[PDB]
RNA sequence: GCUUCGGGGAGGCGGCAAUAUCCUGUGAUCCGGAGAUUUCUGAAUGGGGAAACCCACUUACCAUAAGGUAGGUAUCUUGAAGAAGCGAACGAGGGGAAGUGAAACAUCUCAGUACCCUUAGGAAAAGACAUCAAAUGAGAUUCCCCAAGUAGCGGCGAGCGAACGGGGAGAAGCCGAUUAAUGCUAAUGUAGAAGAACAGCGUGGGAAAGCUGACCGUAGUAGGUGAUAGUCCUGUAUUCGAAACAUUAGCGUUAACAUAUUAAGUAGGGCGGGACACGAGAAAUCCUGUCUGAAGAUGGGGGGACCAUCCUCCAAGGCUAAAUACUCCUGACUGACCGAUAGUGAACCAGUACCGUGAGGGAAAGGCGAAAAGAACCCCUGUGAGGGGAG
RNA sequence: CCACUGUCGUUGAAAAGCCAGGGGAUGACUUGUGGAUAGGGGUGAAAGGCUAAUCAAACUCGGUGAUAGCUGGUUCUCCC
RNA sequence: GUGUCGUAAGGCAUGCUGGAGGUAUCACAAGAGCGAAUGCUGACGUGAGUAACGAUAAUGCGAGUGAAAAGCUCGCACGCCGGAAGAUCAAGGGUUCCAGUCCAACGUUAAUCGGGGCUGGGUGAGUCGACCCCUAAGGCGAGGCCGAAAGGCGUAGUCG
RNA sequence: GAAGUGGCAAAUACCAUGCUUCCAGGAAAAGCUUCUAAGCGCUAUAAACGAAUCGUACCCUAAACCGA
């Protein structure tokens, strides 16, 4: 049956992407937190 | 924002206190009003968002004194 | 460092203690001295490159503190010291006597 | 080799750099076609190009 | 400028497709700089091979392959190649 | 990786990780100072955008074709100069929980804590009396030890909890105790240099251990080296170097900003809140949303309701070092701290694999040998795996 | 597109299916792509349904080592 | 492992293994003693060589290669789909595509085969699509309005 | 080294963004054609030269996507 993840690149990059993170103060805090943890993947 | 230009009055925080002494956070807002002040030195009306205390300060000190203080303060 | 490739040394520790040879290589703390510390290597033959293969006998690096420079006069193990001449030239010098040679 | 280039003027340094560019192209083509046995030459040509551009930068700055 | 055209051609392509393209149509296959246009490839070919005329340049980007070596997963560089048609 | 200036003196072209072509006393590799180059994304700044992409305008020059080189073009503030963004903790400020405790729970507690937001500096803040005291008075601020779990506050419950003063650290008072450069003089740091003295014999794979006898010591409990070394190596004690750049001070000078002249919408008051250890209380004192509103030195503020007397001090201008708080970092040193299920989550290609749309969660996994001397060759087998010989 | 009945399956082929039948099938229809509404909030032809296999208050992190008059466990030896 | 000593916790000696550290005594300090916590991590049992090997569309034989062939290749025959189980895409994936070579692991068996390993190759546009010009919903939004702060809204526009 | 043209049948494709009816009354903007404003090139005929960049393999009712 239909499952929860239905991938779409535009939708992924528009809800979770780098510019979407940088558009908000809270998204920039997400990025600051990911960089402080040292993640090799900042954004999808 | 809800800030008086000439006096600096802005919202205060405080408590609503019930008779049973229950505390709730509340705000105290300034008595802010729009008023067009006549300025002879410029022959014009300038509209300020001002408190009642600021209007009294206009009454005592003059619109010219208050206006030069606002201009020194910045926004004009 | 105090021993460089070319000079004749004598091994003062190890299985070849006593024998002398001339230095071939100094990597950092190891030293290769010809005719000393001979290991037997089982070399698998190679087709592409030019090596043949067999049971070879080659010298192995030993620790540089296991050898000493050989005094040309006294023919005994010696230490090295440095002498800055009046000309400003730095020369190795035998610790026992002091002659500039080696 | 750097003393051989520091005496040269900018006008001939530029032309020598262009010669080195053409040289690099031909080394690359010979490398791809398997005709350059002495493979140490490509690095020395690249570093000669770097030296020429450094000297050109110096002689143009002042 | 005449120093950018020396970097356009990174080297020829030697393969069966390249060999038979050369035999049948006399067309040269080059690995070219990742940023070279068809006009740049045309100018570079005509300058580095004196006496030839370019009719057509066909370009394509080929993605590099993933080749896990030892313990690591790594990938080869992408590259661009040009099919260059020359005057017969 | 390019240039240069210093160091250094025989090897070297980063690791896994070797191989090849080679470089190197015409001084390489390497180390320290300076410079040059420095794609694209990202504050990202020419416009736009699903980051690492798409699309431009314009000036000058060159080309003749469909371009190339060097620039310019965001916004805001201030009158060309600045700002932006990021990043530990500590500071100051604007907002501000609840779980919990009270053996329930609402006042109260938790706690002005967590968290959110703003913004500095090497510290910040505060600071020179409209402060206390009531003693023979003292004399700014901050921090520490006491005072003291006292006096108080408190459904007088649970709890909360001073001050005066004493002993210390540090001290300083001003009205320019500002900021940024540059230039001298001094010192430092950022590479380095020299640096003592052990042999014999036996055991042993190997000697540093054993036996015997020496030596150095301003250097003897360092790390290594084939077993445990003051005398084998690197070191240690000691003595020491700088072309260049940084930093710290002192001096001089410049250019930016600042330079009150004694303080009225102020003090005080009504109402509602808040802060004071103090929950409205007999409640001083501080702050202010709202409404008011003086005296102005023949005056005013405080001394815990309030009045009188007495003492004390002059608000409504600004500033001010130290003693205090901290650690993303640099250096030296230390540990009755751990030793691979421990210690960082992470000793290992770890914030990785893996899981999750995402925010986020989050591992496992060290050790041949002294040296690869990592087993030529032969045999079985499928040129496999694996083994048996040989070494 | 749906899901009325039954058998099967229930450590499944499957964390909701198969098979045989069943309903709607020009409509208040189904469906693609993009977008909007966010947690005491949303959305709901209303079942407290649904809001990423999570819903009478999502998820993640933090307060936080919440609290637990409750349950479990509590590691060497001998003497009184 | 063994012997021996003590009321016990335990001590002492010693053979074998091991190959570089240990520690008397007396003080001193504890991450100081484990069988249970449906405890935590790893390893390994029992179940048991048991159930199962994933659509009941289906296979037979002859050759080939190979260490080995029910499963690979070739051939003949048989069967199945055929509004698909054929073909072209979008989305998503990302080399899986093609050839050679290998068979440990992976493939629910074997494998000489493979979407597995390794090495090479392969994607060619003025016209197809994107980019580009244009706008929808909906975003962002010089100035503007609003709001303790953070921010919220919104014009021209600019994206989509 | 051959043939390659006649009948019939026939789409849900095309004419057709048409026609007819109905009510629930059916995107926008640009390209495009014209008109002028401020201000100070355009239309035909050709000839030569150009048209960049990115994608393109392969699966796609699937063993390559979402379901470990
Ligand atoms: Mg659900």
């Amino acid at each position: 049956m239909k499952r929860t993840f239905q991938p779409s690149v535009i939708k992924r990059k528009r809800t979770h992407g780098f510019r979407a993170r940088m558009a908000t103060k809270k998204g920039r805090q997400v990025l600051a937190r990911r960089r402080a943890k040292g993640r090799h993947r900042l954004t999808v | 924002s809800r800030v008086c230009q000439v006096t600096g009055k802005r919202p205060m925080v405080g408590n609503n206190v019930s008779h049973a002494n229950n505390k709730t956070r509340r705000r105290f807002l300034p008595n802010l009003h729009h008023h067009r002040f006549w300025v002879e030195s410029e022959n014009r009306f300038v509209r300020l968002r001002i408190s009642t205390k600021g209007m009294r300060i206009i009454d005592k000190l003059g619109i010219d004194k208050v206006l030069v203080d606002l201009r020194a303060q910045g926004q004009k | 460092s105090k021993l460089r490739k070319g000079d004749t040394v004598i091994v003062i520790a190890g299985k070849d203690k006593g024998k002398q040879g001339t230095v071939q290589a100094v990597k950092n703390d190891r030293i290769k001295v010809e005719g000393i510390n001979i290991v037997t290597k089982h070399q698998k033959p190679n087709q592409a490159t030019g090596v043949e293969g067999g049971i070879l006998k080659q010298e192995a690096f030993l620790h540089i503190s296991n050898v000493a420079i050989l005094n040309a006069q006294t023919q005994k193990a010696d230490r090295i010291t440095y002498q800055f001449g009046e000309d400003g030239k730095k020369q190795r010098v035998y610790r026992s006597n002091g002659e500039v040679v080696a | 080799k750097i003393s051989e280039l520091r005496d040269k003027s900018l006008e001939e340094l530029t032309q020598l750099l262009d010669e080195k560019q053409l040289d690099a192209f031909r080394i690359r083509m010979a490398k791809a076609t398997g005709q350059l046995g002495n493979t140490h030459e490509v690095r020395v040509n690249r570093r000669a190009i770097a030296q020429l551009q450094t000297l050109i930068n110096e002689k143009q700055r002042g | 400028n005449n120093a950018r055209l020396y970097q356009v051609l990174r080297g020829p392509v030697f393969s069966e497709k390249s060999q038979m393209l050369g035999d049948s149509l006399g067309v040269q296959v080059f690995k070219i700089d990742s940023k070279a246009t068809k006009l740049e490839v045309k100018k570079a070919v005509e300058l580095m091979f004196e006496g030839v005329e370019v009719l057509k340049v066909n370009t394509l980007n080929v993605k590099g392959k993933t080749k896990r070596f030892g313990k690591n997963i790594g990938r080869r560089n992408d590259y661009k190649k040009a099919y260059v048609t020359l005057k017969a």
